[PDB]
């Protein structure tokens, strides 16, 4: 004659009505619980991995000379935005092939994740192993981050293709090895642009990014972004030329100048700076 | 191969949906990333009937939602598995329902019924050959009603050569929701039985009222609602997607579960629907099965399955078993049925074999049939309606909208009739 | 209503006469001509 | 050595196979039928193709390659050489490839 | 150098023959993958065809509008053992509606049929005849079952036609259209073949139970035994012994008049092996088991009526002196009592092979048995029970519309109904004395 | 109120949260076991005795 569902009610510890009922209901959990713990499919113990490893210990090598070299695991940071560039594995872009966004981020304590390989693009003259301006070269990946060696790549303007925030030219984490990989530093100083060709690049001192496939410059602006690791910048390529413009038409036929050396000023948002590690 | 559609709007409609997809998934082996990891074989061989194919990696569920308002679309797409529709098919108004049926179907849905009849169509010459068209929508609300049933006339008449099934939900008197059920739903019904082939309620009474009976859950959420059916829906096509003893298709249910032309309403019932109560201490057999099917508190209406006489009623039966119980269990319970079940026309049970079990159980009975006793729903609704229509109580919102009470007065005198031919066939003796 | 009498009225002037014909289609194969 | 495998044969033997499988089933499929051959026979399921496989694997559908020439392809498409391969790349030269 | 095409329509027909091909080809030594391993011998021609290169491909042609019928066959183990375009497929079924079987989706798919049947004779010269299943109550079965049955006539014309067909449950069945798809089978049927046989589920139901005590019976377990039953008829075709039936010897012995070609054949003994031990199986004992009302492999009682015709085939270690022997006990039986006119409608042949047990049966082995087919007016109610409820549902025009629309004739049902009376009386008539 | 995230994940799963869990309200000691088996899939090519069929263990 026991009636269930009476009004105000009580915790399943006390028996008052409906108690065993609900308690194997509630008992179920941890043994569906178990079951789900019995294989890896926990997002706890999901979201947690993914900071081990990418938080795994990274040892930036020494600087000789300030003569960054290849082979020296070294960062990158953002001179203006104070950051260092970031990557991600998880995270998947949506392009068919496989290639890994990319994030800049504030916190400058090192972590492998945030550590590249400059190995040599191409057989040169230049055998001697000082790297030299306008000599090919790319953005290598920590063995550690990913099992295939990741390059980060760009492609070109696009209306389907596109960035997802600061809507221009995108780069891209992916395993593509053809020409999207180089990359050629260039003289901070806009005057001296012309005459640093060959010429040593030193440690610590400001360097920008420009394609060879496209020339256009990677930089970092102030737009926010969105993923698992915290909150970050967005990292994409373009040219930030002062908009004020130069008559070069008229330099050429008259001659006073050549198309070679630039004569628009390029802003500061632009500015990177290769930095070593603090101690040999 | 013989694939359905789906389309599915307003705040009822859709929800339902949320569910089913996530249950035909877990069927069929999808993950949530759209990638598939099923095991069995025979499950990569008709995954074409519920689910398309894209580029390598996903397969795309032809899904379209149709609201009025932005809200209630944007709960859909938060839930789980909502990474599978494709964005293409979303179309949604600015304006909203306001559960005003005029507002639903004459001024508002016109212009964006063009895009999606745009849409609809566009999905709809995608199949090889077409197998049918199921809308799950609510009649008592005021953007499926109108706008739902719209898109189903229309499609009425632009392909008259497929069938199409209905799985609505209607109000109950004891349970009252919306001060305009009575009249919103009142209109609806009047264009479903000139146009739709296959029509089964689904009462919201009922679903609380067999989980607190048999499930007896404390407080269930709506989730557990919109899952039980979900499952039972897919129970329809069960000989539709994998191999069977005996491949039964809706339109062989259609042939097989209308007795006249207009008498093509229908109430389902699901089983074997066991609580946690004493899961290990039941054993799932044939002769349990039958015991419940027919159970008058298990099915998904509120009519009194006693009150009548059963006309059709035909079950898919699920997983592997035997066919002599399924022949003798009918038998045994058509014959001592002698006062419940018509006579003019014999043999009013049909049974189906198709050997996939739904997970996690053995025996899986789906139910469908024709029973005279739908009709006292009708009476409820009906009675409501002559009460409150009498002192133009709310027309006058009805008629602002650029429809006049003729109608009204058109519509009012469909159910009554429709309630009473419905009757007539009750006492009818050869 | 309107259409409820007038598709009934007919089956059974149908049927009625459906029903005089199984007898009106009774040959017995040569009946007596066996013997005959 | 009777002779060493030309650039242009590897373009022709490619391109041959690659016609054989267009003419399965419909055009909006074909490669369901390049994944979902894989996923029938792969205990490890991780993605590691072999030698066998990919002569038997190309025998299931018609493909039947030369051993000589059998190795010219594999190496060509893989850069690692470490006698391993990804299914989606190596689906993704097969037909995801916009250059010869 | 006698060949017989096999003819199997619907779902139901396409598991029958399914399910008789694994026997036929164990009888045979031929292999599941078209091999026959190294080993009257090697004369598999009767029932398959050979390219003299090994394989044995198998003269049946299976026809479907519903693709999971044949969509297993073609995923099956024997994926190999059939011609691969030579079971059409159908996209979409019939939906059990006859005039959808029969006069909108069927037309446009008859044709395709109808060419291979002509290739597949052409390879043959001495065709003892054309085997059909369908499905009287079933719809896909029943109208294209129909319409092959109308072509073949005039394809061929005098070409004989063996049907074996499969009446609805007498009293729990599962459809409830079968009363209209069956009488317009019926009516149709009749008149487009040579004889016919009586399959109701419910007899190889209890058939199965109080002989085998298999409480849960299923429908390959009645295919195995509907295909043993195959096996019997052709038996004295492809096995030497000296009393041989051939197929043209049918309308000859089992057909009085033109019009009477139904007939209700029985099959026995049916003994699991745990209880043959203390059975003899002596040839004049099952000579019994044959005659009375249980063993029938239809739901009918031979003794509301006279006796018109009855084939006995014996294969095994039988002597024909037991054969009239025991014949003669059954004479002695006031129980069985043929029509006033038919002195003589015993036919017996002897086959000295012995059935072959496929691997997995419920059959026991055992040396004799014997296959009972007999022209009896026991017939007459069979029709009368459809025909009760033929007219109980249509006088009140239920279910009526939907074969309407389709392009069914309306008047095309008084007709229906029309021949079922004139066949029931037919045997009527021929029940009286001189 | 902390309501540290981790509670969320574990509490949602414990107290009737509005959702379900997996289809487990059909459910019926251990059950994925995803099971499936037709008559020619198994019964002709397998040799499975008829009577072996059914037998629900
Ligand atoms: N005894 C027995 N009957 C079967 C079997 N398979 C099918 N049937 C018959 O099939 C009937 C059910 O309808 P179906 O035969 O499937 O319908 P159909 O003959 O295919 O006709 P369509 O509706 O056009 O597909 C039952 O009444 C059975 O008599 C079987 O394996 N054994
Ligand atoms: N059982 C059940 N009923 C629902 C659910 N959502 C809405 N309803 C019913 O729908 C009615 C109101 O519908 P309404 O809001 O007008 O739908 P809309 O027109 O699409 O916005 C209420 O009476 C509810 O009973 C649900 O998730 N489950
Ligand atoms: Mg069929």
């Amino acid at each position: 004659m026991h009636n269930y569902n009476v009004d105000r009610k009580y915790q399943y510890n006390c028996r008052i009505g409906n108690w065993s009922e609900e308690w194997e209901l509630d008992e179920y959990k941890m043994k569906e619980y178990l079951k789900n713990k019995e294989k890896q499919k926990l997002v706890s113990t999901d979201k947690e991995d993914r900071l081990k490893r990418s938080l795994g210990g990274v040892n930036l090598s020494y600087a000789n000379e300030g003569l960054v070299k290849f082979g020296y695991t070294v960062m990158i940071e953002s001179d203006f935005m104070n950051a260092v560039v970031a990557s991600n594995i998880w995270d998947k872009i949506t392009g068919t092939e496989e290639a890994y966004g990319v994030t800049v981020t504030s916190q400058k304590e090192p972590i492998v994740r945030t550590a590249f390989q400059l190995l040599r693009y191409e057989q040169d003259q230049y055998q001697d192993d000082v790297i030299h301006y306008g000599q090919n070269f790319k953005i290598a990946v920590i063995s550690r981050l990913s099992e295939k060696p990741l390059y980060l790549t760009s492609s070109h303007i696009t209306p389907q293709k596109c960035a997802k925030f600061s809507r221009k030219q995108e780069v891209s984490i992916s395993t593509n090895e053809g020409i999207n990989s180089a990359w050629c530093f260039e003289y901070m100083d806009p005057k001296l642009r012309y005459e640093m060709k060959g010429q040593p690049v030193r440690s610590g001192e400001p360097v920008l990014i420009k394609h060879i496939p496209t020339c256009q410059w990677l930089a970092t602006d102030n737009v926010q972004y969105n993923n698992e690791f915290g909150q970050e910048f967005e990292v994409f390529c373009n040219s930030y030329q002062c908009h004020n413009k130069t008559q070069n038409l008229i330099a050429e036929k008259v001659g006073r100048k050549t198309i070679e050396t630039p004569m628009r000023n390029q802003t500061n948002q632009n500015t990177f700076r290769i930095v070593t590690a603090l101690y040999p | 191969m013989r694939e359905i559609v789906h389309i599915q709007g307003g705040q009822c409609g859709n929800q339902i949906g949320a569910k089913f997809w996530e249950v035909i998934s877990d069927e069929h082996g999808i993950d949530p990333t759209g990638t598939y990891h099923g095991d069995s074989d025979l499950q990569l061989e008709r995954i074409n009937v519920y689910y398309n194919e894209a580029t390598g990696g996903r397969y795309v569920p032809r899904a379209i939602l149709m609201d009025l308002e932005p809200g209630t679309m944007d709960s859909v797409r938060a839930g789980p598995f909502g990474q599978l529709f494709r964005p293409d098919n979303f179309v949604f108004g600015q304006t909203g329902a306001g559960n005003n049926w005029a507002k639903g179907h004459y001024t508002e849905g016109a212009e964006l019924i063009d895009s999606v009849l745009d849409v609809v169509r566009k999905e709809a010459e995608g199949c090889d050959c077409l197998q049918g068209f199921q809308i799950t929508h609510s009649l008592g609300g005021g953007t499926g009603s109108g706008m739902g049933t719209l898109l189903i006339s229309k499609v009425r008449e632009e392909y008259p050569d497929r069938i199409m099934e209905t799985f609505s939900v209607v109000p109950s008197p004891k349970v009252s929701d919306t001060v305009v059920e009575p009249y919103n739903a009142t209109l609806s019904v009047h264009q479903l039985v000139e146009n739709a082939d296959e029509c089964m309620v689904i009462d919201n009474e009922a679903l609380y009222d067999i989980c607190f009976r048999t499930l007896k859950l404390t407080t269930p959420t709506y989730g557990d609602l919109n899952h039980l059916v979900s499952a039972a829906m897919s129970g329809v096509t069960c000989c539709l997607r994998f191999p069977g003893q005996l491949n039964s298709d809706l339109r062989k249910l259609a042939v097989n579960l209308i007795p006249f032309p207009r008498l093509h309403f229908f109430m389902i019932g699901f089983a074997p629907l066991t609580s946690r109560g004493s899961q290990q201490y039941r054993a799932l057999t044939v002769p349990e099965l039958t015991q419940q099917m027919f159970d008058a508190k298990n099915m998904m209406c509120a009519a009194d399955p006693r009150h009548g006489r059963y006309l059709t009623a035909s079950a898919l039966f699920r997983g592997r078993m035997s066919t002599k119980e399924v022949d003798e269990q009918m038998l045994n319970v058509q014959n001592k049925n002698s006062s419940y079940f018509v006579e003019w026309i014999p043999n009013n049970i049909k049974s189906s074999i198709c050997d996939i079990p739904p997970k996690g159980l053995k025996m899986a009975v789906t139910f469908v049939g024709n029973s005279t006793a739908i009709q006292e729903m009708f009476k409820r609704v009906a009675e409501q309606f002559t009460a409150m229509f009498r002192r133009k109580a709310f027309l006058h919102w009805y008629t602002g909208e650029g429809m006049d009470e003729m109608e009204f007065t058109e519509a009012e005198s469909n159910m009554n009739d429709l309630v009473s031919e419905y009757q007539q066939y009750q006492d009818a003796t050869a | 209503s309107q259409t409820k009498n007038p598709f009934l009225d007919i089956s059974k002037t149908s049927a009625l006469l459906d029903s005089l014909k199984s007898p009106e289609l009774s040959q017995d194969i040569l009946s007596k001509l066996t013997t005959i | 050595d009777d002779l060493a495998i030309t650039k242009e044969e590897v373009k022709g033997i490619v391109k041959t196979i690659r016609q054989k499988l267009i003419q399965k089933t419909k055009g909006a499929n074909d490669e369901f039928l390049l994944r979902k051959l894989f996923k029938e026979f792969d205990i490890s399921n991780s993605g590691f193709l072999t030698l066998d496989e990919m002569n038997a694997m190309l025998i299931k559908l018609e493909i039947p390659i030369q051993k000589r020439y059998l190795n010219a392809v594999f190496s060509q498409l893989d850069r690692n050489h470490s006698g391993v391969i990804e299914f989606e790349e190596f689906v993704y030269y097969i037909v995801n490839d916009p250059y010869p | 150098m006698r060949e017989v095409i096999s003819i199997h329509v619907g779902q139901g027909g396409i598991q029958v023959g399914n399910a008789c091909w694994e026997l036929f080809c164990l009888e045979h030594g031929i292999q599941p993958d078209g091999q026959m391993p190294s080993d009257g011998d090697d004369a598999f021609n009767t029932f398959f065809s050979e390219t003299g290169a090994g394989k044995h491909v198998p003269r049946a042609v299976f026809l479907d509008l519903e693709p999971t019928v044949i969509d297993e066959v073609r995923t099956g183990t024997y994926r190999q053992l059939f011609h691969p375009e030579q079971l059409i497929s159908g996209k979409e079924d019939a939906a059990n509606n006859f005039a959808r079987g029969h006069y909108t989706i069927g037309k446009e798919i008859v044709d395709l049929c109808l060419d291979r049947i002509r290739k597949l004779a052409d390879n043959c010269t001495g065709l003892q005849g054309f085997l059909v299943f369908n499905s009287v109550g079933g719809g896909t079965g029943s109208g294209l079952g129909s319409l092959l049955l109308e072509r073949l006539s005039v394809d061929y014309g005098k070409k004989s036609k063996l049907g074996f067909t499969i009446y609805p449950s007498p009293q729990v069945s599962t459809a409830v259209v079968e009363p209209y798809n069956s009488i317009l089978s019926t009516h149709s049927l009749l008149e487009h073949t040579d004889v016919a046989v009586m399959l109701d589920n419910e007899a190889i139901y209890d058939i199965c139970r109080r002989n085998l005590d298999i409480e849960r019976p299923t429908y390959t377990n009645l295919n195995r035994l509907i295909a043993q039953v195959i096996s019997s008829l052709t038996a004295s075709l492809r096995f030497d012994g000296a009393l041989n039936v051939d197929i043209t010897e049918f309308q000859t012995n089992l057909v009085p008049y033109p019009r009477i070609h139904f007939m209700l054949s029985s099959y026995a003994p049916i003994i699991s092996a745990e209880k043959a031990y203390h059975e003899q199986l002596s040839v004049a004992e099952i000579t019994n088991s044959a005659f009375e009302p249980a063993n029938m492999m239809a739901k009918c009682d031979p003794r509301h009526g006279k006796y018109m015709a009855c084939s006995m085939m014996y294969r095994g270690d039988v002597v024909p002196k037991d054969v009239n022997a025991s014949i003669a006990t059954i004479k002695t039986k006031r129980t069985i009592q043929f029509v006033d006119w038919c002195p003589t409608g015993f036919k017996v042949g002897i086959n000295y092979q012995p059935p072959t047990v496929v691997p997995g049966g419920d059959l026991a082995k055992v040396m004799r048995a014997v296959c009972m087919i007999s022209n009896s007016t026991a017939i007459a109610e069979v029709f009368s029970r459809l025909d009760h409820k033929f007219d109980l549902m249509y006088a009140k025009r239920a279910f009526v519309h939907w074969y309407v629309g389709e392009g069914m004739e309306e008047g095309e049902f008084s007709e229906a109904r029309e021949d079922l009376a004139a066949l029931e009386k037919d045997y009527e008539e021929v029940g009286i004395e001189t | 109120t902390p309501i540290d995230k981790e509670f969320n994940q574990h509490v949602i799963f414990n107290t009737q949260g509005v959702q379900q869990h997996i289809l487990f309200g059909h459910g019926v000691t251990d059950y994925n076991k995803r099971e499936y088996g037709t008559s020619y899939d198994l019964s002709f090519n397998q040799k499975i005795k008829p009577q072996t069929q059914i037998y629900s263990k």
